[PDB]
């Protein structure tokens, strides 16, 4: 059935062939043979964005 | 594809990282590879603007869900909807990123038709927002957009583009 | 002189009168006389945003 | 102000929430106490969209600034850009929150001309994304803008406005 934890997977590309890096850019798998290219998925929450929503309910007539 | 079903069975925030022979042999595994890559990119780094962009149309079609008594009527509905909206998107871009809707279907769609029927969420204005998704995502993934654009080498990616809108499909008859 | 560490004040502002509220809405000050509101401020590190530092490269001749 | 001094000089992640009786005085020794909050509301949470915009009318005014060498060529130095822009911007809404522009001043402006020289920083650019940002924060402040728009009680906040600009313009003086 369906989960009810409102979690869901979250994909992150990353595509660092132009050099720049950072912390989080090593050790985390082999690069072998695709350097600076990775696919990360985790499962996490959706939380409620108070901001968005407000949002929404007064811009939502402006395309 | 066992690494992402690891992370995806355990839905404790654990990430899987897939690089180098990994992720070579995964884009081997599923067509287009390295242009289904790009397509994922041009869902989930647009994630917010195609769930802002669609509820807001969902709205401004029926400004009937946001008055008194209305379906994103208050911030709490409004912030559940568009809860509902990215979650729904992921699923679909994760379905785009494995090549099959399995995980689409099991975890986020079966038994989603009552779940919103019992709650009284409208089918109507759920359909709409999908169909605002599934037409936006079909313009990132062609890089066809008006404002926002994504650099990627030159080519066709209408095959790919036509699997996300099938996802979006597989939402659209569950939902009904 | 300016620090060097990225770092600047995070206001955030919350409103939350119309009574949708959550785990953070409670507990973190006291809120005699004004239900609903609080001012929160933290000084965090401003990263780099790879997705928008793209996405403006790939758009900024958009308005 | 003593809980926000102690934040900002331990600059260690700790946040100061401010409720209630200490809410009260805070609103009450600054002028114009509440729409102050809603005029802090309107460049926070847009905070994303005002440096996106700004620092991309830098560009398309000047694309010079990303022809390969410029200052914004390469992503490396477009993020570093962006990042400036926020940072600038932030510590711009905390002027607006306590009412004065020191913290702005000592920790952000304070000898940010000199840096800027001696790592290219072109002074025009940063001068228009500045002037752009004090734009938009403007159509903000009176909820003005085009596309977003806030949710307040009406009433007129142009002494609020001038002041952000205000803020703005130390920036843009500091910056030459
Ligand atoms: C984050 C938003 C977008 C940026 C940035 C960008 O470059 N394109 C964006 C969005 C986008 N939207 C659509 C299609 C639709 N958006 C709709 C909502 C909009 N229309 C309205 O009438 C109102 C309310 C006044 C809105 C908020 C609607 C209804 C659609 C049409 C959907 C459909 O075909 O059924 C697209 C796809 C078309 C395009 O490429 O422009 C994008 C990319
Ligand atoms: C996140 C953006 C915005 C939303 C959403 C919204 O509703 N308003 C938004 C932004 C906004 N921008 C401005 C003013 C300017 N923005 C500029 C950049 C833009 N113009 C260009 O020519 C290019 C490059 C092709 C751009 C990326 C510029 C140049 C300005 C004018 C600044 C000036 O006066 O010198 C405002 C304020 C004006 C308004 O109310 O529309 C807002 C709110
Ligand atoms: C209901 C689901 C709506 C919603 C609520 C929501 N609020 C937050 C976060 C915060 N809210 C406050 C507000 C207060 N805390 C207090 O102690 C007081 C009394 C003095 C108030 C008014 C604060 C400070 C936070 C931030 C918490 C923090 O800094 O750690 C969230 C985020 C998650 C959380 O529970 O912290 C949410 C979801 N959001 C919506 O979209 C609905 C409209
Ligand atoms: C449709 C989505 C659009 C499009 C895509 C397109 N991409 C390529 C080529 C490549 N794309 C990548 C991208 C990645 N591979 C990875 O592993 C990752 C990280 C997870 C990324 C971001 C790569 C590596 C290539 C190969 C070339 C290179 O080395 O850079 C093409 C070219 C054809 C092909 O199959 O290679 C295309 C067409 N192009 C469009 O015009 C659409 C808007
Ligand atoms: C340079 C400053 C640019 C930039 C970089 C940047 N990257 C991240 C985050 C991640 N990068 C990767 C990439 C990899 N990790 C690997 O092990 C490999 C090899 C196989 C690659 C290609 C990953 C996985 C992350 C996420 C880390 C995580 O999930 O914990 C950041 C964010 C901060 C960080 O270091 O994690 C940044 C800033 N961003 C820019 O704007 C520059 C263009
Ligand atoms: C200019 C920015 C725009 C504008 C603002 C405006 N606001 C009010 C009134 C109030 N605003 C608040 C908001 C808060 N107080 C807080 O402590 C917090 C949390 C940190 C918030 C969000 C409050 C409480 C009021 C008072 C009224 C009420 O109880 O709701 C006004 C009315 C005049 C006044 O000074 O009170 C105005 C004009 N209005 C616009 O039209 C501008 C776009
Ligand atoms: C937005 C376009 C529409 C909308 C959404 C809306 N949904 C709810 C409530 C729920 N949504 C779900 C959906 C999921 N939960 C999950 O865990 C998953 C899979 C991972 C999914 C798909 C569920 C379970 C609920 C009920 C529980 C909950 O609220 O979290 C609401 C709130 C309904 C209410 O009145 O209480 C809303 C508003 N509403 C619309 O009008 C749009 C068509
Ligand atoms: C963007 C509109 C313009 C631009 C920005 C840019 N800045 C840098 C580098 C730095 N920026 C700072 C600024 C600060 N650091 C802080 O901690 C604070 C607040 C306390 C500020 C204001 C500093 C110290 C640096 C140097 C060290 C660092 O990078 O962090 C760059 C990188 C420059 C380079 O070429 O290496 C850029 C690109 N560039 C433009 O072209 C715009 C005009």
């Amino acid at each position: 059935a369906m989960a009810k934890d409102s979690k869901a997977p979250v994909v992150e590309i990353f595509d660092e062939r132009d050099g720049c890096t950072s912390a989080g850019s090593t050790g985390k798998a082999s690069d072998a043979g695709e350097k600076g290219l990775l696919v990360k998925v985790s499962m996490q929450k959706v939380g409620y964005n108070a901001i968005m929503a407000k949002s929404v309910a007064a811009s939502y007539m402006n395309a | 594809l066992d690494a992402f079903s690891k992370v995806i069975t355990s839905a404790d925030g654990k990430a899987a990282y897939v690089g180098g022979a990994d992720l070579q042999a995964l884009k081997k595994f599923v067509s287009d590879g390295n242009k289904r890559m790009d397509a994922v990119n041009a869902i989930v780094s647009n994630a917010s603007c195609i769930v802002s962009d669609a509820v807001s149309g969902m709205v401004c079609e029926n400004p009937s869900l946001i008055a008194p008594n209305g379906g994103v009527y208050s911030n709490r509905k409004m912030a559940a909807c568009l809860r509902d909206a990215e979650i729904i998107l992921r699923y679909v871009s994760y379905s785009l990123l494995s090549g099959d809707s399995s995980v689409l279907e099991d975890r986020c769609l079966n038994g989603l038709k009552e779940t919103y029927s019992s709650l009284g969420v409208p089918a109507a204005g759920n359909a709409r927002a999908v169909a605002i998704m599934k037409a936006t995502v079909n313009s990132f993934i062609n890089n066809t957009a008006q404002q926002k654009k994504l650099s990627v080498p030159s080519g066709d990616c209408s095959a790919l583009a036509s699997e996300a809108g099938g996802y979006f499909d597989k939402v659209t008859s569950a939902i009904a």
